[PDB]
C-alpha cells in the first residue's frame, strides 16, 4: 500500500512459548496438543516429534500455512484448523490415515486442497467462511463423510458425485451461489439435516423425497417456484420455512401428509391464496407466518380442525374483510393484521377469550366494535396509523392490557373508563387531536410511558397525572399547553411533573 | 465508559441441548438483539469489555453444539473455559433431564468434584408451552448445589446479563 | 428492464441545476428496496473486495454532487465503487440518492458495495430528516421498508487483505474479523458494543489509548491503537469516513489512517472539498477532489 500524493509517493510507514510447551508435551507423552489462540505465525518444525499425537488444537491464530512436517502425525484423529490463513495444505497429509475430523473454517482457501481428496478416512468435515469456488469430482473418495458443511462460499454447482457419499447425515451449503440441486441428492438417504438457505436454486430435485429421515430442511431466501409433490414423503420435517421465495402455490397431499410440521413460514412469497386443500392442513402447526404476500381472502372454516395453532401473522397483505367464522378462533393467541384494507372488525371478536396479542396497525379503521373488552386475556393491543374517531366504553374491561399503542389516529377524547387499566404500563397518544386528558388517567399506577408529542389540541394536562409515581419516560413535544406557564413547559417533562405534584389537591 | 488496561479474562463457556436458546442468549447479551430464527451452532466466540461490580474485565462467551451431529470438538472447547451456563428450555423435558448428563461431562472434563456454573431456564416467556415448573429448576440446582435463574432471549430481555454477571461474580468468589 | 427505465430517469438529471427531483412511483422504490436487501443478505456482512476499486465517503443526500462523483470515477460498470454509508439525512435529496445507489446495487451486484453508516438507523433516520423527507413526499411504509433494507447493510469490508474499511472506526471489543463476522442481520444499531464503536467511533490525536467520544457516543482512538491493530491484523492501512475534512482526505498515526469525505460543501455551512480515494492492483492510493464552489 502507497500513496501517490503531493507529486510524489508516500506510504504508511509505522516463539519461545510454543517451543516450551512443544517440549513439555514431548516430556509428558501428552497425546493432545493445544496450541491454540497463541498468535503463532509458523508452526515450528519440531512438532514432527510428537508421533503419539491423536489430538492437534492450532485454531485461532495465525498460521499462512502447515509445515510437511505434520504429516509425520500419523496418529491424528483430530486437526483443528479454524481461524487462520491458510491458503492450501501440504500434500505430505496422505500418511495420516487416521484423521477422522479436518476443521478448516474461517480460513482463506480459494478451493478444497487436493490433499483433502484423499484422506478417506475423514468422518467430519468443516469448510465454512472460505473462498471456495467449485467442488471437484474426487469428493466421491470421501465416503466415509457423515457431516459434511462448506456454507458461507461461492459455490455454483455441485458434482454428480454428491450422491455417492451416503454416509451422509448433515450437509450444509447455505449462503452459496447455488442455482440447481443435482437429482443424486436423493442416494443420500441418511440425511437429517440439509441445509439450502440463502441460494439462488429455483427448483427442487423429484429425488428429495427419498429422504425419508430428513427433519430439517432451509429452504427461505432462495428463487423456488414451486414445491414438488414428494417432499409429502418427509413426514419427519418438523418446520416449514419458505420464506423470500416465488412459491405461489402448494401441493394439496403436502401439508396433510407433514403430520409433525410444528410451524409454517411462508412470508415473502407470491401467494395471493391460501393453500389449497382442507382444514387438516393446518391441524398440527402452532404458528403460521404468511406476512408480505398477496392474499386477499381467508377462507372460511379454514382453522376449524387447527386446535392447535395459537400465532396467526398475517401483516402486509390485501386483506379487505375477515370471514364470518373469525370468532371460531378460541385457541387464537396472537394475531397479527398489521397493513391491511380492513375497515371494521366483526363483533364475533368477543369469541377470542384465548387472544393476548391483537396488532392491527396501519389500517383504515374507523370505531372498535362492542364488546372488545370480552378479552380478558388481552394483553397488548396495536392500533398505529388509523383512522379511528373514538373509543368504546368497553375497553374499561381489559384488566391484563399492558401495552396500548394509538398513534397517528383522530381520537378527540378518551374515556373516562381507561383509569381501570390497572396493568397498563405502555400508552401511545401522539400524533392524535387529543383536547384534553380525563381526570381518571391518575389511577394507573403502573404506567410508566405516555406518549403525547404532535397533539396539536392538548392544551393543559390533568393534574391527576403526577400520581403516576411510576411514570418515568414522557413525551410532550410539539404540544401548545397555552393552559401552563411557559417557563414550565420549556423546562422539560420532569418540571411539569413537579409542577402538578406540587399544586395538586 | 472507557476500559481500563490489563483487565483480567474470563472465559465463559454456554452448554445444554439443542434449540434451548444459547445462540439467542449470547446474541441478546452482545448485539443486544433477538434471532427468531432457528440455526445450530458448532463453535462461536464472542468478547466484550464490561464493567461488573466496579470492576472492569474481558468476557470471553464461548457458544458450543447442542446437537449430537454439531458437537465434534465440544469436550475442547469446554476443557478451556472458566465459567459454564446450563442452559435448558422450560418448554422441553429432555432439556431438563439432560442437564445431569451435562453437569457429569463438565465435573469429568475438568477433573474437579466443583467448579462454578449456573443452572439456567431459558424460554420462561412461553407460559402456555412450559413443561418444567420454577420448583423442579430450583430442586435441580440445590442438588448440584449452583445458583438458579430464569431468563427469557425475546424481547423484552429477562436477566440476559445477569446470568452473565453472576457467573462472573461466582468465578470471582471462587 | 425497467430497472433500466429507472436508472435512466435518475441519471437523466445529470447536468441541469442542482434541486431538480426526479419523480418515481411508490412501487418502484419498494422492489428496489426489497431485491436491495435480498441482494445484501446474499452477501457477507465483512465484504472481501479486489483492486481496482473506488472507495468513497460521506454522501448525505448530496445528490449532485453523487453524480459528480460518478462523472470523475466514471459511472458503473466502467470502476467499481465502495461506499463506506451515510447517504441519507442532512439533504435535500436524500431518496434520489439511495434510489441511485440501490439501482447500481441491484444491476452490479459484484461490482458496486454499499456499507453501513451510522446514519442508516431508524433512530437517525427519524430524527435528521430522512423520515421527514419520506413523510412529505410518500408514505410512512416506504420509509418502514427503507429501514428494513437498511437493516441488511454489510458493516465492514476489507480490500485485498491490506486495507480495513468501516465507517466509524476501530473497537475496543474488536480482536478478530470472525467477530464482525458473527454479527446477526437484520438488525438495528445499538447504543453500546462492537456495532456501535465500529458505526461510531472517531481517532483522536490527543488521546493515547482509548477515551470518551463528544457524540456521547461510542469511543475515540488514538494512533497506538491504530498501529497495534494494524500489526495484530497484518494490515497496512485504515479507511474510514464519518467525520468531516477540509481537503476531503486527512491522514492519521502517520497515513496509517485515513478519512474519507465526499460531499463538497457540506450541509451548506462548510467550505470542505470532496476527495475519493481511487486503488488499483499495485495498491497505489490516489485521490480524485471535488473542488467546493
Ligand atoms: N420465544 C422464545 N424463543 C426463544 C427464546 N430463546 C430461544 N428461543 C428460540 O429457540 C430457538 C433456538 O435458539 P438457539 O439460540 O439457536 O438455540 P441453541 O440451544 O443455542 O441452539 P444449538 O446451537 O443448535 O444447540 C429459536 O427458535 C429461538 O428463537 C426465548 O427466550 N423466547
Ligand atoms: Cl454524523
Ligand atoms: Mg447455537
Ligand atoms: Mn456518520
Ligand atoms: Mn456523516
Amino acid at each position: 500500500v502507497a500513496f501517490s500524493v503531493d507529486n510524489t509517493i508516500k506510504r504508511p510507514n509505522p516463539n519461545a512459548e510454543v517451543i516450551k510447551e512443544l517440549n513439555k508435551c514431548r516430556e509428558e507423552n501428552s497425546m493432545r496438543l493445544d496450541l491454540s489462540k497463541r498468535s503463532i505465525h509458523i508452526l515450528p518444525s519440531s512438532i514432527k516429534e510428537l508421533t503419539q499425537l491423536t489430538e492437534l488444537y492450532l485454531y485461532s491464530n495465525k498460521l499462512q500455512s502447515l509445515p510437511a512436517e505434520v504429516g509425520c502425525l500419523v496418529n491424528l484423529m483430530t486437526l483443528a484448523l479454524s481461524e487462520n490463513s491458510l491458503t492450501s495444505l501440504p500434500d505430505s497429509l496422505d500418511n495420516l490415515k487416521k484423521l477422522r475430523m479436518l476443521d478448516l473454517r474461517h480460513n482463506k482457501l480459494r478451493e478444497i486442497p487436493s490433499v483433502v481428496y484423499r484422506l478417506d478416512s475423514l468422518t467430519t468435515l468443516y469448510l465454512r467462511f472460505n473462498r471456495i469456488t467449485t467442488v471437484e469430482k474426487d469428493i466421491k473418495n470421501l465416503s466415509k463423510l457423515s457431516m459434511l458443511s462448506i456454507r458461507e462460499n461461492k459455490i455454483k454447482q455441485l458434482p454428480a458425485e454428491i450422491g455417492e457419499l451416503c454416509n451422509l447425515i448433515t450437509l450444509d451449503v447455505a449462503h452459496n451461489q447455488l442455482e440447481h440441486l443435482p437429482k443424486e441428492i436423493g442416494n443420500c438417504t441418511q440425511i437429517t439435516n440439509l441445509d439450502l438457505q440463502h441460494n439462488e436454486l429455483l427448483d427442487l430435485p423429484d429425488t428429495i423425497g427419498n429422504l425419508s429421515s430428513l427433519s430439517r430442511l432451509g429452504l427461505r431466501y432462495n428463487r423456488l417456484s414451486a414445491i414438488p409433490r414428494s417432499l409429502a414423503k418427509c413426514s419427519a420435517l418438523e418446520e416449514l420455512n419458505l420464506e423470500n421465495n416465488n412459491i405461489s402455490t402448494l401441493p394439496e397431499s403436502l401439508l396433510s401428509s407433514l403430520v409433525k410440521l410444528n410451524s409454517l413460514t411462508l412470508a415473502r412469497n407470491c401467494f395471493q391464496l391460501y393453500p389449497v386443500g382442507g382444514p387438516s392442513q393446518f391441524s398440527t402447526i402452532y404458528s403460521l407466518n404468511m406476512e408480505h404476500n398477496r392474499i386477499n381472502k381467508i377462507p372460511f372454516g379454514i382453522f376449524s380442525r387447527a386446535k392447535v395453532l395459537s400465532k396467526l401473522n398475517m401483516k402486509d397483505n390485501q386483506l379487505t374483510s375477515l370471514p364470518l367464522d373469525f370468532g371460531t378462533w378460541t385457541s387464537m393467541v396472537e394475531l397479527n393484521l398489521a397493513t391491511n384494507q380492513l375497515t371494521k372488525i366483526p363483533e364475533d371478536v368477543s369469541g377470542l377469550v384465548s387472544l393476548e396479542v391483537l396488532i392491527l396497525s396501519n389500517n383504515l379503521l374507523k370505531k372498535l366494535p362492542h364488546g372488545l373488552g370480552n378479552l380478558r386475556k388481552l394483553r397488548e393491543l396495536d392500533l398505529e396509523e388509523n383512522k379511528l374517531e373514538s373509543l368504546p366504553n368497553e375497553i374499561a374491561y381489559l384488566k391484563d392490557l399492558q401495552k396500548l399503542v394509538l398513534t397517528n389516529n383522530q381520537l378527540t377524547t378518551l374515556p373516562r373508563g381507561i383509569g381501570h387499566l390497572t396493568n397498563l404500563t405502555h400508552l401511545g397518544l401522539g400524533e392524535n387531536l387529543l383536547t384534553h386528558l380525563p381526570e381518571e388517567i391518575g389511577t394507573l399506577e403502573n404506567l410508566e410511558e405516555l406518549y403525547l408529542n404532535d397533539n396539536p389540541n392538548l392544551h393543559s394536562l390533568p393534574f391527576e397525572l403526577a400520581l403516576c409515581s411510576k411514570l418515568s419516560i414522557m413525551s410532550i413535544e410539539n404540544c401548545p399547553l397555552s393552559h401552563l406557564p411557559p417557563q414550565i413547559v420549556a423546562g422539560g417533562p420532569s418540571f411539569i411533573i413537579q409542577f402538578l405534584k406540587m399544586q395538586g389537591p | 465508559a472507557v476500559p481500563s488496561d490489563n483487565l483480567p479474562t474470563y472465559k465463559l463457556v454456554v452448554v445444554g441441548d439443542g434449540g434451548v436458546g444459547k445462540s439467542a442468549l449470547t446474541i441478546q447479551f452482545f448485539q443486544k438483539i433477538f434471532v427468531p430464527d432457528y440455526d445450530p451452532t458448532i463453535e462461536d466466540s464472542y468478547l466484550k469489555h464490561t464493567e461488573i461490580d466496579n470492576q472492569w474485565a474481558i468476557l470471553d462467551v464461548l457458544d458450543t453444539a447442542g446437537l449430537e451431529e454439531f458437537s465434534a470438538m465440544r469436550e475442547q472447547y469446554m476443557r478451556t473455559g472458566d465459567g459454564f451456563l446450563i442452559v435448558y428450555s422450560v418448554t422441553d423435558k429432555a432439556s431438563f433431564e439432560h442437564v445431569d448428563r451435562f453437569h457429569q461431562l463438565i465435573l469429568r472434563v475438568k477433573d474437579r468434584e466443583s467448579f462454578p456454573m449456573i443452572l439456567v431456564a431459558n424460554k420462561v416467556d412461553l407460559m402456555h408451552l412450559r413443561k418444567i415448573t420454577r420448583e423442579q429448576g430450583k430442586e435441580m440446582a440445590t442438588k448440584h448445589n449452583i445458583p438458579y435463574i430464569e431468563t427469557s432471549a425475546k424481547d423484552p430481555p429477562l436477566n440476559v446479563d445477569k446470568a452473565f454477571h453472576d457467573l462472573v461474580r461466582v468465578i470471582r468468589q471462587q | 428492464l425497467n430497472l433500466d427505465s429507472i436508472i435512466g430517469r435518475l441519471l437523466e438529471v445529470q447536468g441541469s441545476r442542482p434541486g431538480k427531483n426526479v419523480q418515481l412511483t411508490e412501487n418502484e422504490i419498494r422492489g428496489l428496496c426489497l431485491k436491495s436487501r435480498e441482494i445484501f443478505l446474499s452477501q457477507p456482512i465483512l465484504l472481501e473486495l479486489e483492486a481496482p476499486l473506488k472507495i468513497c465517503g460521506d454522501i448525505h443526500g448530496q445528490y449532485y454532487d453523487l453524480l459528480r462523483l460518478f462523472e470523475y470515477g466514471g459511472f458503473p460498470p466502467e470502476s467499481n465503487y465502495l461506499f463506506l454509508g451515510d447517504y441519507v439525512d442532512r439533504g435535500k435529496q436524500s431518496l434520489e440518492t439511495i434510489c441511485l445507489l440501490l439501482a447500481y446495487k441491484i444491476k452490479y451486484p459484484e461490482n458496486f458495495f454499499l456499507l453501513r453508516g451510522n446514519h442508516e438507523c431508524a433512530s437517525i433516520n427519524r430524527i435528521y430528516g430522512f423520515y421527514d423527507e419520506c413523510k412529505r413526499r410518500y408514505n410512512i411504509k416506504l420509509w418502514k421498508t427503507f429501514t428494513d433494507c437498511f437493516n441488511c447493510l454489510p458493516i465492514a469490508a476489507i480490500v485485498d487483505e491490506k486495507i480495513f474499511c468501516c465507517h466509524g472506526g476501530l473497537s475496543p471489543d474488536l480482536q478478530s474479523m470472525e467477530q464482525i463476522r458473527r454479527i446477526m442481520r437484520p438488525t438495528d444499531v445499538p447504543d453500546q458494543g462492537l456495532l456501535c464503536d465500529l458505526l461510531w467511533s472517531d481517532p483522536d490525536k490527543d488521546v493515547q489509548g482509548w477515551g470518551e467520544n463528544d457524540r456521547g457516543v461510542s469511543f475515540t482512538f488514538g494512533a497506538e491503537v491504530v498501529a497495534k491493530f494494524l500489526h495484530k491484523h497484518d494490515l497496512d492501512l485504515i479507511c474510514r469516513a464519518h467525520q468531516v475534512v477540509e481537503d476531503g482526505y486527512e491522514f492519521f498515526a502517520k497515513r496509517q489512517l485515513v478519512t474519507l469525505f465526499s460531499a463538497p460543501n457540506y450541509c451548506g455551512e462548510f467550505d470542505n472539498a470532496g476527495a475519493m480515494m481511487s486503488v488499483d492492483e499495485t495498491l497505489m492510493c490516489s485521490f480524485q477532489i471535488l473542488k467546493p464552489a
